RNA sequence: AAACUUGAGUGCAGAAGAGGAAAGUGGAAUUCCAUGUGUAGCGGUGAAAUGCGCAGAGAUAUGGAGGAACACCAGUGGCGAAGGCGACUUUCUGGUCUGUAACUGACGCUGAUGUGCGAAAGCGUGGGGAUCAAACAGGAUUAGAUACCCUGGUAGUCCACGCCGUAAACGAUGAGUGCUAAGUGUUAGGGGGUUUCCGCCCCUUAGUGCUGCAGCUAACGCAUUAAGCACUCCGCCUGGGGAGUA
């Protein structure tokens, strides 16, 4: 699949909890599911649906 | 040995008089170069002037005279350079114990009259009643240790 | 940001303790005390991960 | 104005320094470890945060504002001996925030220390 | 003079990517200014001082301007021939890998001279100037300073166009193609086998690491990413200084 970067719920799961980016290390995702999060992750600051820091 | 561990520390022998260890440790502080006899008299005529000069038996008056000479914190230097090197430290209760002795001896040392005979007794009802020499310095380092508290 | 209530002052710095150790705050700050050159925190990070 | 506040610390690797004020912040009052007599490298120590929050916290008697929920923003020795020691003037800390200005990447820092 | 398909190249179908170039957009922080509120220091160090502040400093809150970078993701990961490349979006554009076998039919490899890219610091013509900062100024340390440390600060750092063409430009290892125990991480695919309610297992291809035989080495070590066994071509060495100097 692809990660739409508006489907907000399973992308907020993976922010932090206060704003940053949860390593694959610690959430677990593979390698491409990671990096191409961590691109809809960051169209989705851009657009306020996500913040920066809390 | 004090790097393999500790040394043992060793037993004293209680006075026939007070019946008190505390007594014969003030005996031995202050036995000058070894004389037993020649300082324990002194002691024996230095608490008849405290049991006159207070209806009290001496016995209670020692251990309630120290209490004012006996501190709560101290010094022992740690060496961190340019800090201030000065850690305000609790005292363990054989120092404690200790210490007090000594204050109580080396101020009754430096007063008017010449004779032990008084020299000591003057100094125990001052410490008796919170005051003389050998209190103010318990009250020195607790302006002291008490100024430097930066080192809990 | 989390606010503790409901208790003493005692235990809302336990909470607040590790609500500060788990976030990038002391460690960021001590790493950009000084300037480092831009090819060795490449062997900064390097030291930081072969260790994990 | 009474009972309603934000407290603000930022200890730095020197001189805790501690403004409390309202809400809407401006400025009630303020404290440091150099208005204590600590004249320098003396301020870099906890003890120095046990004196400087509650002279602040009790000289500011404008409004009654005995309510803090301090802010931190600042790297330093005494950061939660200054929050334990607001305790002693004993005014309801109720929002312990780390607000640390934190780069993404931004400017260069100054230069390594030999 | 013909014939062939493996090498090489194009198709077709899938991917992955900080590969470049140009134009936009965005947030945190730094500095400066304007304002509100507010009061004695702030700053700095092994300790201080220079410096800054009562012409309201710092601290705090809102707003503004401007320049520079892009936290987290971020990894002995990815991409590029090397230098190198890290916010986000769009346009323009280069390369690699996998699979299929349709097609071309040795079209290949290396490459002197030549011709182009090439970190930083520099230089030119203009911009821009936020932090940082050679030179420089001042305060401390020391036995002594032009060092270290601290305050301040110019060129520079940044952009555009021309240059310069050098680095421990390093995997201190030229390129190409074969062949030669294995074990193990990981990245990009493919075909399987169960099936998983998207997760494994085995085989294979191309990268990227860590161990380790044979063999090699003067010894350290290298070992399918050779420094092993071969063949082609190119660069280069033949005592140390004098010297990468006349």
């Amino acid at each position: 699949t692809h990660i739409d970067y508006k489907d907000t719920e399973l992308l907020k799961r993976f922010i932090s909890e206060r704003g940053k980016i949860l390593p694959r290390r610690v959430t677990g995702t593979s390698a491409k599911y990671q990096r191409m999060l961590t691109t809809a992750i960051k169209r989705s600051r851009h657009m306020a649906l996500l913040p920066y820091v809390k | 040995m004090p790097r393999k561990g500790s040394v043992p520390k060793r037993d004293v022998l209680p006075d026939p008089i007070h019946n008190s260890k505390l007594v014969t440790k003030l005996i031995n502080k202050i036995m000058l170069d070894g004389k037993r006899g020649t300082a324990q008299r002194i002691l024996y005529s230095a608490f008849d002037l405290v049991e006159q000069r207070s209806g009290r038996d001496a016995l209670e008056v020692f251990e309630e005279a120290i209490n004012n000479i006996m501190p709560v914190l101290e010094v022992k230097a740690r060496r961190v350079g340019g800090s201030n090197y000065q850690v305000p430290v609790e005292v363990r209760p054989e120092r404690r114990t200790t210490l007090g002795l000594r204050w109580l001896v080396n101020y009754a040392r430096l007063r008017g009259e010449k004779t032990m005979e008084d020299r000591l007794a003057n100094e125990i009802l001052d410490a008796a009643n919170n005051t003389g020499g050998a209190v103010k310095k318990r009250e020195d380092t607790h302006k002291m240790a008490e100024a430097n508290k930066a080192f809990a | 940001t989390v606010v503790r209530k409901n208790e003493s002052l005692e235990d809302a710095l336990r909470r607040f303790k590790r609500s500060v150790s788990k976030s990038g705050t002391i460690q960021e700050v001590r790493k950009r005390e000084f300037y480092e050159k831009p090819s060795v925190k490449r062997k900064k990070k390097s030291e930081a991960a072969r260790k994990r | 104005n009474i009972e309603n506040g934000v407290a603000h610390i930022r200890s730095t690797f020197n001189n805790t320094i501690v403004t409390i004020t309202d809400e809407f912040g401006n400025a009630l009052s303020w404290s440091s470890a150099g208005a204590l007599g600590f004249k320098g490298s003396k301020k870099s120590t906890p003890f120095a945060a046990q004196m400087a929050s509650e002279t602040a916290s009790k000289s500011a008697m404008e409004h009654g504002l005995k309510t803090v929920e301090v802010t931190v923003k600042g790297p330093g020795p005494g950061r939660e001996s200054a929050i334990r020691a607001l305790q002693s003037a004993g005014l309801e800390v109720t929002a312990i925030r780390d607000v640390t200005p934190v780069p993404h990447n931004g400017c260069r820092p100054p230069k390594r220390r030999r």
